[PDB]
């Protein structure tokens, strides 16, 4: 089942690209401290995440 | 100010739900297609064999006029 493997994960490349303009790493974003989520999400991402819904 | 990001007064409805279109052909109408198909060979073949062995009798009989 070689190909929809593929198509996924050019949809989890998208997902990538999120975490990294959230964080800046493409998988290990550490990003959730204790004590509440530190370094909020910059201005211009809910919309991309309502594209991608 | 306060400049954070919120979403834009709302935003509109997101698609969840499965969706399949049944196509479909009423399946039985395709046996019928298959065999309507086969049956169509089958008298085309048929016609083409008694045709091929009309013109092989006419081998047979030049083989036979030429043999003495």
């Amino acid at each position: 089942a070689m190909t929809p493997f593929f198509w996924m994960f050019e949809e989890r490349e998208k997902m990538f690209e999120f975490y990294e303009r959230v964080s800046g790493a493409r998988m290990h974003a550490a990003y959730v401290r204790p004590g509440g989520v530190h370094q909020d999400l910059p201005l211009g991402l809910m919309d991309d995440i309502y594209e991608f819904s | 100010v306060k400049q954070d990001m919120p979403p834009v007064g709302g935003y509109g409805p997101i698609d969840y739900k499965r969706n399949l279109p049944r196509r479909g052909l009423s399946g039985y109408s395709m046996f019928a297609v298959g065999i309507g198909a086969l049956l169509f060979g089958y008298w085309s073949m048929m016609r083409w064999n008694r045709e091929r062995r009309r013109l092989q009798i006419e081998d047979f009989e030049a083989r036979i006029a030429l043999m003495p």
